[PDB]
């Protein structure tokens, strides 16, 4: 664990940090300090993650107050699976009203990368679900799946699978705009619409490519991103970041 | 995805 601390990566990074890794911040109205995974690149860029899939090596079907309060390893490499809680990612995208970017990074089985990033992204308390919201898609080669995407499955599908203004949803807290119960049918944590269109909480499928006959619900349960891949396509490594908007 |  690196020394220089602060209210977020970027606090860090612009006081001389120059190292990714593992440092201890503070936002504003953190009752305590707590480890974060800094990812600082060579131009002064320090981002905090909040979300990293690589291995399959953590479920992520957990329950409302483990993805609150956060789960799976921080590790000094970013060599780790984790969530770090919806607490702590209210705490930092909401303090001091500084607007934040979302980055999301995705990589294929292939070796390409893709991003999206959503311009003054925040996710709000407990109390009102952990809602994300975003001002705008800011751009990248990933494209914009938190907008919904046309599935083609029916007309209503792109309100259904858009995720601005959603809560956050877990087996045992559905707070979705679905009849059922999408976290549970999905098997993650999420904030599901009806159900998605981005899913980087999903199920780890090897080696990408998986199909309906997969799953046990018939539904795409995959780590997915609709506008790059098709459902059917789960990721090999998601990174979900945030960072100063400025720094974009 | 969507639900029907
Ligand atoms: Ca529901």
């Amino acid at each position: 664990i690196h020394d220089i601390t602060g209210k977020d990566c970027q606090d860090i990074a612009n006081k001389g940090a120059k190292q990714s890794g593992l440092y201890f911040i503070k936002p504003l109205k953190a009752n305590q300090q707590f480890l974060v995974y800094c990812e600082i690149d060579g131009s002064g860029n320090g981002w905090t993650v909040f979300q990293k899939r690589l291995d399959g090596s953590v479920d992520f079907k957990k329950n409302w107050i483990q993805y609150k309060e956060g789960f799976g390893h921080l590790s000094p490499t970013g060599t780790t699976e984790f969530w770090l809680g919806n607490e702590k990612i209210h705490l930092i995208s909401t303090q001091s009203a500084i607007p934040y970017a979302l980055r999301v990074e995705l990589e294929d089985w292939n070796g390409r990368t893709s991003t999206a990033d959503y311009a003054m992204f925040k996710v709000g308390p407990e109390a009102d679900k952990y809602r994300l919201t975003y001002a705008y898609f800011a751009g990248g080669d990933a494209g914009d799946a938190f907008d919904g995407f046309d599935f083609g499955d029916d007309p209503s599908d792109k309100f259904f699978t858009s995720h601005n203004g959603m809560q956050f949803s877990t087996w045992d807290n559905d707070n979705d705009k679905f009849e059922g119960n999408c976290a549970e049918q999905d098997g993650s944590g999420w904030w599901m619409n009806k159900c998605h269109a981005g899913h980087l909480n999903g199920v780890y499928y090897q080696g990408g490519t998986y199909s309906k006959a997969s799953t046990p619900n018939g539904y795409d349960n995959g780590i997915i991103w609709a506008t790059w891949k098709t459902r059917w396509y789960s990721m090999k490594k998601t990174t979900m970041k945030i960072i100063p908007f400025n720094r974009l | 995805g969507p639900r029907p």
